[PDB]
């Protein structure tokens, strides 16, 4: 089966240490973009880390010299090591595969807390049922206007983020076509057409924005009424 | 005279993962109309100056060429990582010679885009400065066997930059020209 199990977690205190564990099956750590994403509670996704198959590491700047990202081959594991810990790195941290744009985060983990004592999106959109909603996602020439790397997250309460729509429009395996991808001049939207209970959800937009920096916009919550 | 104009305007440049290396010798060559030459967006030359080379010779001089992305031109350069220096074209760290390049969206980008220019996204290791790898195995991401057969977890390992006229500057193609400066016990032909 495939599958990413995070372990290690709890609470720190500030300047303290905590090392997170991502425990692989099918997929192969050391030949993957591995990553780590993390969301404050209440809040939007933040990526962390990506590990490279050839073993560049690479940080978002709120981390860069506090964490290292590593790995252990025999046992097919991926670890982030989190120093000098702050109050801002509370957060659910989720191993996924992919570097976030190329290839997007397709596969996730179940997310771990750890407590330690732009995209612009719209804070909520409706619809009603069979019936559709447009999610927009707002950024600038050099992220989501200059290139086609955006991609699209639905999530659940207590779930991992789902990716939905890769590189603008493009579907993952198995994800409904009633959910569609698309981009106007420096706005991306995601079109959820045939509305159903279960879309209740919030959803994110990414978008690689150069010099190894992934951005997410800060979520949209979708009401089916 | 040096056919610096065979590389630097040849009509269709290499693609990254097969990048292209021409071999100078036997020739004069003036690297301060060179610089001069063209706007270059970049021109970074590391333990010479174009103006000091104008007074050396060589026994070869190697041209290599290819496409990248402008957000990728700053990994060709010394001790650099990410997709580009790791699994694509390597330069070493004690490199000497110069790196050169410019925006070249007008040349190599199309509309619909222009899916011709590739880069190796999967390899399971970095390459070593100066290597090539050419190969188009599909590659295996997980411990299920491939066969031959793209499909989840098994990748045709190289992708296509796709570059369209209204790409951001950074995702706009920019041709590289990186040169190396040999010497050989051996007479110079360069100089
Ligand atoms: C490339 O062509 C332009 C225009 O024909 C010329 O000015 C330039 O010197 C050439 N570059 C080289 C390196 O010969």
């Amino acid at each position: 089966e495939v599958r990413l199990v995070e372990s290690g977690g709890g609470l720190i205190q500030p300047g303290g240490s905590l090392r997170l564990s991502c425990a692989a099956s099918e997929i192969t750590v050391s030949d993957n973009y591995m990553s780590w994403v993390r969301q404050a509670p209440g809040k939007g996704l933040e990526w962390v880390s990506v590990l490279y198959s050839g073993g560049s590491a690479f940080y978002a700047d709120s981390v860069k010299g506090r964490f290292t990202i590593s790995r252990d081959n025999s046992k097919n594991t991926l670890y982030l090591q989190m120093n000098s810990l702050r109050a801002e790195d509370t957060a659910v941290y989720y191993c996924a595969r992919g570097d976030g744009w190329e290839p997007p985060f397709d596969f996730w983990g179940q997310g771990t807390l750890v407590t330690v004592s732009a995209l612009t999106q719209p804070p909520s959109a409706s619809g009603s049922p069979g019936q559709s909603v447009r999610i927009s996602c707002t950024g600038t020439s050099s992220d989501v206007g200059g290139h086609n790397f955006v991609s699209w997250f639905q999530q659940h309460p207590g779930k991992a983020p789902k990716l939905m729509i890769y590189e603008v429009s493009k579907r993952p395996s198995g994800v409904p076509d009633r959910f569609s991808g698309s981009k106007s001049g420096n706005t991306a939207s995601l079109t959820v057409s045939g509305l159903q209970a279960e879309d209740e959800a919030d959803y994110y937009c990414s978008s690689y924005a150069g010099s190894n920096n992934l951005l997410f916009g800060g979520g949209t919550k979708l009401t089916v009424l | 005279l040096c056919p610096f104009g065979e590389v630097f305007n040849a009509t269709r440049f290499a693609s990254v993962y097969a990048w292209n290396r021409k071999r100078i010798s036997n020739c004069v060559a003036d690297y301060s109309v060179l610089y001069n030459s063209a706007s270059f967006s970049t021109f970074k030359c590391y333990g010479v100056s174009p103006t000091k080379l104008n007074d050396l010779c060589f026994t070869n001089v190697y041209a290599d060429s290819f496409v990248i992305r402008g957000d990728e031109v700053r990994q060709i350069a010394p001790g650099q990582t990410g997709k580009i220096a790791d699994y694509n074209y390597k330069l070493p760290d004690d490199f000497t010679g110069c790196v050169i390049a410019w925006n070249s969206n007008n040349l190599d980008s199309k509309v619909g885009g222009n899916y011709n220019y590739l880069y190796r996204l999967f390899r399971k290791s970095n390459l070593k400065p100066f290597e090539r790898d050419i190969s188009t195995e599909i590659y295996q991401a997980g411990s299920t066997p491939c066969n031959g057969v793209e499909g989840f977890n098994c990748y045709f390992p190289l992708q296509s930059y796709g570059f369209q006229p209204t790409n951001g500057v950074g995702y706009q193609p920019y041709r590289v020209v990186v040169l190396s400066f040999e010497l050989l016990h051996a007479p110079a032909t360069v100089c």
